């Protein structure tokens, strides 16, 4: 089960999938016209995993792109990698959901979910070794947070056994232009907890902070953030694809990275994170990446080690790394971070190594943790929902949608139950 | 009856078997490609091998009869990239389409026996091809749960099939401090259950002690899994040298099996080999075999995270390879009797199964240990493995009390009574070793 | 009784050991490679020597049995850069990352006792490799408190370990006039009691006397620590001349123990060597053996900053190198007795032991030496040692009055009680020595 499907939806998740395919074709080396350039044998296997052997040795990546605006597909077609695509690989409807999750997955989602589910069933019939389903959408926008949620629900109903990799982007608390954004986000996650089994916390503000501290960019640009998240997503799949001392699969994480099935959120962290121009001063070593992984400033979820108690952690590496070095680093961090490291495990560690060197780097590492700081974001979004729909402003829209406030209270109570599960397990 | 069949299970087991066949071909002057090279060359024929492990074809080609089973296609591609796949027959290697689980919960399940049927009919066909069998050889690891599960299940099936031939299972034991998989305690306990089902002889080895030896004795900054596989190849070659080459003291494998088990039940003897030093240090030292024996008795040359000085003495076997002098071994046993460190059991006390192999030891050039003309291997029974099992059982009982992964297990098809019985079996083996140490 | 274990402790001790090994190589004509060096003799090794200090190997390469211990990595790197490390075994030497203290605080502390077990098992393995043993040689400076404490710990551990061979300790004494280290008298006084409890025999040598000798006898403008090392190497080689090379009158270590210990507590012999002079004057001047015997009594050759005339004579030994006529040395010692230079006692008086060795003395190229076919090394037991003890103890007490530093020692590993106890022990030793010397 090496073949993995990728689905892209939402206003920003489309660009996320575009950057993901850019990184895919850049890792092994590939032309944007379907011309094979890898060497020698593995690259064809990863093509069969992600691409399709079209006529004349062509290769087209298996991706499902859907959004309420055809300008998005026009823009991703304007890019080099991803310009050509079979018209069945992407279906786009009209026009917009008004940044509404209920309306999005009720009206904008239901009219195209049939066609996209037929398409994905066709490709699942074509792809025999399908294991997981990477998802690239935006939780902030009501359009994405509704459409992608409905699609993940339908896939869970159709493929309960296949994995569901959800790399959605949590909303930023600083943004107060549209107050319905966190409300749609919480209504989407209240269902995605059961629709999806593997979710990754991603905050836009965390991305802004990391590009302002490392890249030192003046104004936040989605391009570099999408490049970073695409690199992170490609690392975790090349850990299994590319040969290494220990490959990691989605089932391996589902059975090890999470103790109880009600937890599906996974923090994120990437290394090395070198400032622009300081790459000459930097020397790739194990201790620096180990220090980077256990810092909230380097995380993009972004959860604080000092704030939240660690339930479990995992650090995957690429390139040539020694098992002794990572073992010593893990022992040191267990001795020093024993406060966050929970006692009932008592030693939480999950390691995976990729032998080949990363694209443009000698070694690259990713990090995932399950800490008690995600319940803080849950409390924040619940307080946002309550304080926003206490004013009863713009609630007439959702009354016209037909949703009931009992369902909203049920969603918030289920989120509080998940928080209490993350308080068992107290912080 | 002289032939020996080897099995390669799991990723680590397949790598270990690769290193073993590499060292085998390197000792008999055979290239890893085939035809030949060269011979069947003085005395690579009779006395076998290479015809015990290397079945000779009609054209003189010597194919090693090994079965590489693993549900990971990556390991199959890896072992296919090597020239030994060309040396092997394509039917000998068994490719795994999909990995059962991470890593043991489904490996020992019905998904395991689905392919076990195929590998058993393949083994039957191979036994029809090459008649005679001295003992079943197994290579797997406890870290890779798929390897441990498939190896234990196949061992049980073949013991139910013949049961007349000995079973030698090599299992890599994880270090008590590092856990690359949090699933491994459960897997180790359930594998101890399967060994209680069937275990003729099982070899315990910890990667931590081997890496420490490479760092200290071999002066390696970062020990590689390749060096560990090479050392395992060296120790298993020294074991099988008694049957491969000629020697004044040639001991049958079944003789080893019965000597290790004077009691109604003994399954787990620890191993140790010497010398393991640096190449430059090997050029600096020209010690006799007496010092090699004195060093092998130390916990350093055990290659396992167990101290023989702590546990009590039991029936042991001392194999020697290369130039051996009777006066040397007499002085060695004299110094051993003068040591009086470990407590001797009442039945054994003056018991040391002495084996001699005229063939000088041989080491791979990739290994940092220089090839030596003399080597001593001590295989003894100790109660420190009981302490290691007790620590592992404490960890497994803590996890069982936390019942976090027991949910995933009962989702995989496991039961509470199964884990309870496996824990009972582990505690029973620990108490058994405690008692047979107390009977001394 | 054919092997003598030598130990190099501290920076000065390691340098002295290097010098002694180089001189031992030069006497037998041994090069950095060797293999013996080369195999033609008889008596350059084999036969003995080298069979007393250089370990014999199966290849024949003579390994000088030395254990270089120091917590200062720079000195260890320096001694590893030279070919001596290639001569020794890489495992014999011990390395330390951080120096103990300045200087005796940690050298005698438990932190310095952590490596005691390591070096003890090293010595045990080295003894297991070789055959027989005659004594334990020690090389550490009493000026360096680190080396002093470490050597005292090793001596105590060896006394508690074997206690069957005479424990020899060569101690270097600072200049009584000037002391670069402020705790140097404290370290020396604290070490004296430990050496009294542990050492079976001692050696007291002064650096200032060596410097005066090389400036006067060798006529050098600039003294060097390497020259002191060369002179002490010549001395130590003159001690073990009969054990390395056969002579007309071969002498034993037990003979030294019997001669130098005529009482319950007498183990402090002073060393004198003659003739010592510049090589040019050696080519210009040709003295007799009686002149050499008389120069042995000069204050310069005694290597001590004390006048030998005030000292009282006791049982002494005289080793001779090359060709020596027995009647001539008999006449010379009779003339010396007639001179009555040093005051004789009523117990010993007929106490001049004579030993002859065929090996002529060798002159190192770095430090000049009187080129003569026969040399004289006199080990005496005069009572100027009590004078040196009182000289250092007066300054010790003058310091300990205010002591300016006691906080560091009482906080690290010591107390004023230990200082007072060592002071009382030194006073009692001086009183006993004056008593046994004055009752005649």
């Amino acid at each position: 089960m090496r073949e993995i499907i990728h689905i892209s939806t939402g206003q920003c998740g489309n660009q996320i999938g575009a950057a993901f395919w850019e990184t895919i074709c850049g890792e092994h080396g590939l032309d944007f016209n379907g011309t094979y350039h890898g060497h020698d044998d593995i690259q064809k296997e990863r093509l069969n995993v992600y691409f399709n052997e079209a006529s004349s040795g062509k290769w087209v990546p298996r991706s499902i792109n859907v959004d309420l605006e055809p300008g998005t597909i026009d823009a991703v077609r304007n890019s080099a990698i991803g310009n050509l695509f079979r018209p069945d690989n992407y279906i786009f409807g009209q026009s917009s959901a008004g940044n509404v999750w209920a309306k999005g997955h009720y009206t904008e989602g239901a009219e195209l979910v049939d066609s996209v589910m037929d398409v994905i069933r066709r490709e699942a019939e074509g792809c025999d070794s399908l294991q997981g389903f990477q998802i690239t959408h935006s939780l902030g926008g009501g359009t994405g947070s509704g459409m992608g949620t409905l699609l993940i629900s339908k896939i869970r109903e159709e493929f309960p056994d296949r994995m569901m990799a959800t790399f959605s982007v949590l909303p930023s608390p600083k943004t107060s232009d549209t107050v319905v954004e966190p409300y749609n986000a919480t209504l989407s996650v209240h269902q995605l907890v059961e629709h999806s089994d593997e979710t990754f916390c991603i905050d836009n503000e965390a991305l802004y902070d990391i590009c302002q501290r490392t890249l030192k960019l003046n104004q936040p640009s989605y391009g570099d953030l999408n490049n970073l998240v695409s690199s992170v997503m490609s690392g975790v799949t090349t850990s299994l694809r590319y040969p290494g001392q220990l490959n990691s699969d989605l089932r391996k994480l589902a059975v090890n990275l999470v103790p109880f099935p009600r937890l599906h959120f996974f923090m994120v962290g990437y290394a090395p994170l070198t400032a622009i121009g300081s790459q000459s001063f930097r020397s790739l070593t194990v201790p620096e990446l180990t220090q980077q992984m256990f810092d909230a400033k380097n995380m993009m979820a972004a959860a604080d080690p000092r704030n939240g108690r660690y339930l479990t952690v995992a650090a995957f590496f690429r390139g040539k790394v020694s098992v002794k070095e990572v073992e010593d680093e893990m022992h040191k961090v267990q001795s020093k971070n024993s406060d966050y490291f929970v006692e009932w495990i008592p030693n939480n560690v999950q390691t995976a190594v990729c032998s080949v060197a990363p694209q443009g780097l000698d070694m690259a590492a990713t990090f995932i943790a399950n800490s008690t700081s995600i319940q803080e974001l849950f409390k924040r979004v619940g307080d946002q929902f309550s304080a926003m729909f206490k004013r009863k402003a713009f609630l007439h829209w959702y009354t016209s949608e037909g949703m009931d406030e009992l369902e909203f209270s049920e969603a918030e109570s289920n989120m509080n139950d998940l928080v209490s599960e993350y308080q068992q397990y107290q912080e | 009856m002289r032939e020996v069949i080897s099995i390669n299970v799991g990723q680590a087991g397949c790598q270990i078997g690769n290193a073993c066949w590499e060292l085998y071909s390197l000792e008999h002057g055979i290239k890893p490609d085939g035809h030949l090279e060269d011979g069947l060359s003085k005395p690579k024929g009779g006395e076998e091998g290479f015809s015990t492990f290397f079945h000779e074809t009609g054209y003189g080609k010597f194919v090693p009869r090994a079965i590489y089973v693993d549900l990971e296609p990556n390991v199959i591609d890896e072992v296919r990239n090597g020239p030994y796949k060309d040396l092997f027959h394509p039917e000998q290697l068994i490719s795994g389409k999909e990995d059962a689980a991470n890593n043991y919960a489904r490996g020992h399940y019905t998904v395991g026996r689905e392919i076990l049927g195929d590998v058993l009919d393949r083994i039957r066909k191979l036994a029809d091809q090459c008649d005679g069998l001295q003992g079943f050889l197994f290579t797997h690891s406890l870290g890779g749960g798929t390897g441990s599960g498939l190896g234990s299940l196949l061992l049980e099936e073949l013991s139910a099939e013949y049961g007349k031939k000995s079973k030698l299972e090599f299992a890599v034991y994880p270090a008590p401090q590092v856990s690359t998989s949090v699933v491994e305690p459960y897997n180790t306990v359930l594998t101890t259950h399967t060994t209680l089902e069937h275990a003729d002889c099982t070899f315990m080895v910890d990667n931590e002690a081997i890496y420490d030896m490479c760092k200290r004795n071999l002066d390696i900054p970062r020990p590689s899994f390749a060096n560990l596989n090479n050392l395992i190849a060296q120790v298993v070659s020294s074991v099988t040298a008694s049957l491969r080459f000629d020697g004044s003291l040639n001991v049958d494998l079944n003789e080893f099996q019965t000597n290790l088990v004077p009691y109604p039940r003994i399954h787990f003897p620890l191993v140790s080999y010497s010398p393991v030093l640096s190449k430059s240090k090997a050029f600096h030292e020209s010690n006799s075999v007496s010092e090699i024996t004195n060093a092998c008795f130390e916990p350093g040359n055990q290659m396992v995270k167990c101290d023989p000085r702590d546990g009590k003495y039991m029936a042991t076997c001392l194999l020697y390879r290369g130039d051996v002098v009777t006066r040397d071994v007499q002085r060695a046993v004299e110094q051993v009797k003068n040591k009086k460190t470990v407590q001797l059991v009442d039945w054994c006390p003056t018991g040391f199964k002495i084996g001699i192999c005229y063939e000088p030891p041989t080491a791979t050039p990739n290994s940092q240990l220089a090839t030596v003309d003399r080597a001593v291997c001590m295989l003894s029974n100790t109660t420190s493995i009981a302490e290691a099992w007790k620590r592992i059982d404490r960890k497994f009982d803590l996890m069982y009390a936390k019942r976090a992964f027991v949910h995933w297990y009962v989702g995989e098809g496991m039961e509470e009574g199964e884990f309870t019985e496996a824990r009972e079996d582990l505690a029973a083996l620990e108490r058994d070793y405690i008692e047979v140490g107390a009977d001394s």
